[PDB]
């Protein structure tokens, strides 16, 4: 009878032992797992992904690379569309130097013209003074003494 | 022959020189931590009241021994 | 309420004997405590190979207790010593390990009310479950293998210079040298008389309480002795890391 | 043969030996907490004699058990 | 004789003397701990439910002699 | 026989170990006060002075119960 | 005669009181330091469990002699 | 027998325990009190002394005691 | 028994030795190989990054050749801008001397062609100038002929 | 006669209380001092050691001579 | 000068008495040696006071004012300890006070236990019984004074509380409830302690004297002289100021 | 039977406990005080001298009683 | 009879309370004051030395008492 | 008889405990001055050595008293 | 024994009784009187410094019930005056008025003095005209009728 | 008794004792108490000492100021009395230089009537000479005085 009553107090204890064994080992020991795992795992995990992505980030340059076309390629486009832009904009004086073609040739066009018929009226009236002091002369002056009597 | 009498007197006051001093310094901690606060009134009295049960259950122990002297 | 009223199983029953032994039938009769220091080896053996057999990161069950115990005892010898943390690591982990599993073995059902026999007649019914760490001829065995170890790896590394705290000329550091030669002397004497007496005493407790009361008394009397036992084997590893700490130094 | 004689002074010796040293723990850490506090007097006041009261309780627990046995 | 009975109450004495000044003690400092600052409660308390633990088993070493010396 | 002479010496030697620490600590407790603050000498005073009488209630309930003994 | 009985019962309990108030100023000195630094919980605890340890060894000193003395 | 003068001894030698530390303690705080802010010297000074005066009475008691029974 | 026991202990201890010392690695394997985890992780920051700044040489890789590309073929374009902008306004302004020496010789055969005009509007004038109508003595055209010249 | 074991009881009992007071005493002052210096561990647990090393040997002398008569 | 008790042996501590003993035989009560004195007190406290009373002068001097600054000095102690009971119970308590301390002050005279009648009269037939024996070292004084404080102490608490006071409490029920009779019992037993403390101070006091007389009369006994002539003064107002207190607190 | 060998060595023991622990508190307490400040100098050494006079007084008392029943 | 064995008892027992609580307070104070003064630790070092070289030359000469009892 | 041995005995006890903590304590005060402040340790330990001579005088008075018992 | 206890408690109390009114409630009545009469003489001194205080409000109050007794008294004395002369003053003027009133009122001498037709001026302007004026031998009739309508 | 003898000369030593210990400083407390008590008597019958008579000085002082009031009104009332005939004998002489300077001016006035009369007649006259002479000349003489003046080279 001596081992019954240790064998029914030694299961009450252990029963009791229950109420806070998973407190003191339960939560513990999930602590323990999780804090080493999430310590592991997340850890190592980043690194290996990185290992590799070393390579990939090594193509991150070669991202850059198309990257590197890519604004080469608007470069030739920047250089282009300015460039057409340049040669029109300036084009546009080409014909500028048309459009003042005609308009510095316009004058020569109607200053010659209208040049010579203002010499050839003055021309005229000294033309006209050599006859008339011919016919004057011939004619003499006292027919003209008269004309001067018209109003005096 | 009285031994049951020196064997009671014995355990009275050896049950009260232990508890007293108990008591003593339970209410001397208890005052002197009233006075550094008295808003933990309550826990200090409560956990003042557990030890003064202690003193006083080893105190009781001493007096039915001495009870069962007479017995 | 729950009254015991067990007067049918309130049997006359206090006896008690530090000294005890198996049937021995050959040489040297072997005790019931070196059956029982035998089963502890076993069981940490077990134990051992089952948290060994399967060894991977993010220990769990078993391995994550294991893991999680070794740390903390190291960490708790890094708080006292760095540089002797892993000398006598496996030692002292060892040690407690084995006082642990022993003193929870003396705790068990039945433990004490085995008789080898040799009830209800006149056979002297000696009790097959007797904790080791109850009996002093294993208790004197690791207090006197802690002793040889600290002096072993204090004059590892003193030279002369171990015994130079006695036996000192310079007055009073002499005066001083003798009474702290003769404590450090007397210390695995004083770990035998602790580790045998604790669990005798525990022991002790159980068996002379249970005869008063067999029911809805011990138990939290068993919870202080468990507690208690958890205290001495874990006490033993610490203080002789402590003292072969402050050996070296 | 007066064993009772012994018997009653061991017993109010050693019952006053506790609550002698009891209420100078006890109103001792009073007097400390009044001295950093007056303000207090009253609950500090209530504690110190609901202790003392508590000490001498063994007190008188050894006198009667020394009345008793004396007669 | 009687001298059983003498055994058993200074047994039980001796067995209240020591934790009857060990309980103070304890819980007097966690009465002063408390009051120095009240927010590691639960930490404390389980110290001191160590300390009580302990000392009460003292009390009860004693007690359990006590009573095996009336056997 | 002189054994109630024994008797009489053990109870006042008993309650001389009484109160003795009891009041040292109590005057020095208020010492202590005083030094602190002696606003509130006449407060802190009283509740001495009655822990103190109460030390020697007990010292002198020994004393006469040791004179009761012996006569 | 009875004592061995009486030798059981001193041993058992003389042996007690050093302990007693020993685990008792251990665990309030563990408790001050507790709460005066809170990080320092690891060693404050190791160093006093060693110390209830030692104190507890020599309690169990005295009853493993006093039980020499029974059997 | 001369169990008389071992009563007598006894007697006196525990009358001396009780102030023999209580004024060491007593001057104990007083010194400390007075070492800070040495301005209430006359007010600390009379109450070690009515303190002492208190001490030694018991010793007192205890030495008169010893003598009559030493008659 | 004493001596015994004492060689359990030992033979346990070192039965256990292989036994810890495996968990000890087992540990220290958990304790190392990660002092490294803390070097590669800051590693790869530094060429990550590194990379990272890689695109950004490249970057103006791209932008220092942008701007001077495109002002190079720009300014290339620009300077034969005024080439033909000049050259053509040479050929502009050549282009009024051939016409105002070529519009002053036919001019001058515009007075040849009303030569005959000229005296017979000369004649007209200068006679009615000397007189109305017919003049006397006028001569207009025998004067005009006297000095008529071109 | 078992006069030799109320002797060893005695010497033992007496042996125990000797070193319980003293190393918590020791365990104190050094918890403590960890607790308001926590950068100096490694020096003042070696003086606790030390400490309670020089303590203990009283208490071992004295159960080791009670063995010496227990033989 | 050490070794007078050689050449003058005081003689053997003849005195040893705990109790009062008739001095004079009377038709009714018998006087005893410790009633004397407490008349004698008794007269000698009457005649200072009507002596300081006599003239009754504004301005304090001489023995007036030494009467005036010592019943000023209780007066403020009483004020400070409890302020609606002071002039209630100042009377008695400075009685009991004063005619204590002068019965102490009476006991150190010359022959108060060596002076006496018999029955140098131990040569005669008839026993050398002492006189001038101290009132408080009569137990019977000492009971009367205290049951008179302590009448005085719980009419005066179920005046002030009522039936309150009457119960005084002890109805908790609860923490309390096992309390109430330990105050019960505490403030039943305190009176005894104060006659019994007043019996013990006086009764040693004089019982040194005789043993120090006895050893050495010369040199060595004027310390213990200062400490009884220090202890009684301080015994008495303790005791009067712990009847003040008891008050306090019985109210209170 | 020898009872005054025993009679005189309880005598010295007793007379020598209390001046024993007196003494090394009063002049720790000096100690302190002075060694906080030492403005203070010779005349708290008066008060110490004061108090270890004090209580050599109740040592001599128990040498010169124990030299008594010695002789 | 076996007096030489109480002579034993209380030759071991005895007399090693008292250095057992010193050596206690000796090596607490040292360490409170080398954590609150780490930089006069050499002095600290020879005082606790000396302190304790004295309080065990006590306790060895009731060490030597108990060797010659022991014969 | 053999009174004279366990007299001796029990001499030596009780005057070993008073001294041990005695100095104790005033080598503790010592320290706690030294660890105060420096400067002031000439007067610290010329009254540490005042505190040891003055308990030396006790502990050979134990010693020459044990001395003479013993002869 | 116990009769001995009581009787010795009535000579305690009847001392006690005795001294009461004896004594104890004079020489406290005295230390009653004393304080309150020092704190009356506290008061006192109070009381002496609000009244001095009192005194110069008072001396001030008058003082300041002086001077506008005399200030109300001189402004109807004032305006009494002033009203005065302003009606003397309108009086002055007014009679003043009147004298000028028989100056034109007697400025009727004029018209009476002019009343000299034949006196003068009919012989002022022949001898400053014919005697001056005009030559010494004028000969026309009807001079004094032509200067008569004129002066009219 | 023997013990009577020892106990008189025992407590007669602690007198002497106590007659140069305590002797001196008990007195000094006793001293400057009754010092104390007096000298607050002699605060109390000082303060009561001008408690009355300051009361006196104010009485004194309110009838100084009712004495101050009663003079300062005193001799307003011949103020009152002395700006009040100034003022109507200011009005008085003003009065007479109002009517002596309207005379004067009448007197002035008559002056300037004369005055303009004469200037009157001295209009009348250039015109009376101006119409008259007009017809003389128009009914002869226009040539002959015209003629005249023709000769006055």
């Amino acid at each position: 009878t001596l081992f019954i009553a240790q064998l029914i107090n030694f299961l009450l204890l252990i029963f009791i032992l229950r109420a806070l064994l998973y407190r003191p080992v339960m939560n513990l020991l999930n602590e323990r797992t999780r804090r080493i795992e999430e310590s592991v795992r997340d850890a190592e995990k980043v690194r290996e992904q990185l290992a590799n992505a070393r390579r990939d980030y090594e193509a991150e340059i070669a991202r850059a690379r198309q990257e590197a076309a890519k604004i080469v390629a608007q470069a030739q486009e920047r250089a282009k569309q300015q460039e057409a832009e340049i040669i029109a904009q300036a084009r546009r004086e080409a014909e500028r130097l048309k459009e003042e073609a005609r308009a510095q040739a316009e004058q020569e066009r109607i200053r010659m013209l209208s040049e010579a018929k203002s010499q050839i009226a003055d021309l005229v009236t000294l033309t006209a003074s050599r006859v008339l002091g011919a016919e004057l002369q011939a004619r003499g002056h006292d027919a003209l003494i008269a004309e001067s009597l018209a109003a005096l | 022959e009285g031994l049951n009498l020196v064997a009671t007197a014995l355990a009275v006051g050896l049950g009260a020189i232990g508890p007293g001093v108990g008591i003593g310094i339970i209410v001397s901690g208890a005052v002197q931590a009233i006075g550094r606060n008295p808003e933990i009134e309550n826990r200090v009295v409560t956990y003042m009241f557990i030890g003064i049960a202690f003193t006083e259950a080893l105190a009781i122990f001493g007096l039915v021994i001495a009870f069962l002297i007479g017995f | 309420i729950a009254s015991r009223f067990f007067l049918y199983t309130g049997p006359p029953h206090v006896e008690v004997a530090a000294e005890v032994i198996f049937d021995g039938i050959p040489g040297f009769p072997i005790t019931n405590s070196f059956v029982v220091a035998i089963i502890i080896d076993i069981f940490v053996i077990a134990l051992a190979v089952a948290a060994t057999r399967n060894l991977q990161m993010v220990p769990r069950g078993l391995q994550n207790v294991m893991e999680f115990i070794l740390e903390s005892l190291y960490n708790l010898f890094r708080n006292i010593n760095a540089k002797y943390v892993a000398t006598a690591f496996p030692l002292v982990a060892t040690i407690f390990l084995f006082v642990l599993f022993g003193n929870w073995f003396g705790l068990l059902p039945g433990v004490g009310s085995i008789g080898v026999c040799h009830a209800a007649q006149g056979k002297k019914l000696v009790p097959l479950f007797r904790a080791p760490a109850a009996d002093l001829n294993f208790t004197f065995a690791i207090a006197v293998i802690s002793f040889v170890f600290i002096e072993y790896w204090g004059f590892r590394a003193l030279g002369p210079g171990y015994l130079k705290k006695f036996f000192n000329t310079n007055g009073i550091m002499s005066f001083v040298g003798i009474i702290e030669f003769i404590s450090e002397l007397v210390k695995p004497f004083a770990l035998a008389f602790r580790l045998f007496g604790n669990i005798f005493a525990g022991e002790v407790l159980l068996v002379v309480m249970a005869f008063l009361v067999p029911l809805l008394l011990p138990l939290p009397f068993y919870g202080f002795e468990v507690f208690v036992g958890f205290i001495q084997a874990l006490i033993f590893a610490l203080l002789t890391y402590a003292f072969l700490n402050i050996a070296v130094t």
